[PDB]
């Protein structure tokens, strides 16, 4: 977020300070109510979801398939990330 | 008399620093205000030459009786405020927590002088502070 520097001296320090404040309220995520969150957001620590957790794509980037079409004896393929495997 | 004399009472049991500063229109003392002053957060900060003496839990800030003023005195433990309208005069302890401060009323006698001293007796006179 982009404020506007308050400073001594300066004029409109009531309204550059009321405009900051308004800019902090309504850009930041809160601890209640109902929100939208753009942007990338990488979480280092744990996360916990009580209430109903919902994502996108889940089957395509955590279950992957690989077969052998032509002879169905040994299959060949690139791991497309870490994982455990039933064959 | 000497001058104009603060007294900051403190839980230390010895002699804390104290810096005087005083400024006009801080945030909050604005006549028409919050920022209706000509220099918004305060104007010119002065620094004031004290003469500091102690007694145990009290340091009496001895300023020059120029800068003499009225107000309400607010603590905030860190530092005392002498708030007179739009004027403040900032007391900054060091090491310290400010108990409680005041602009001294009830000062000490000053010319103390011993006459017709005897074996068994003698004269204290002195003059109001």
């Amino acid at each position: 977020a982009e404020l506007t520097k308050i400073t001594r001296g300066m004029q409109n320090g009531a309204e550059t300070i009321n405009d900051n404040l308004n800019k902090l309220n309504t850009i930041t995520v809160q601890k209640t109510g109902d929100e939208t969150i753009a942007g990338k957001k990488t979480f280092s620590g744990d996360v916990s979801v009580d209430g109903d957790f919902t994502m996108k794509k889940f089957a395509d980037s955590y279950v992957a398939f690989f077969a052998n079409k032509g002879s169905g004896n040994t299959v060949t393929f690139t791991a497309p990330w870490d994982c455990t495997a039933e064959v | 008399p000497s001058g104009f004399n603060v007294v900051i009472e403190h839980d230390s049991e010895y002699q804390p620093d104290v810096k005087v500063t005083y400024y006009k229109n801080s945030i909050g003392t604005e006549a028409n205000g919050f920022d209706t002053g000509p220099v918004f957060g305060g104007e010119r900060i002065y620094n004031l030459a004290s003469s500091l003496s102690y007694i145990r839990n009290k340091i009496n800030v001895e300023l020059p009786s120029v800068y003499a003023m009225a107000g309400e005195v607010v603590n905030n433990g860190n530092e005392l405020l002498l708030i007179n309208g739009t004027e403040i005069m900032r007391f900054v302890i060091e090491g310290a927590t400010i108990t409680k401060g005041y602009v001294e009323k009830v000062k000490p006698p000053t010319n103390l002088i011993v006459s017709d001293v005897t074996s068994t007796s003698a004269k204290i006179s002195w003059e109001n502070g």
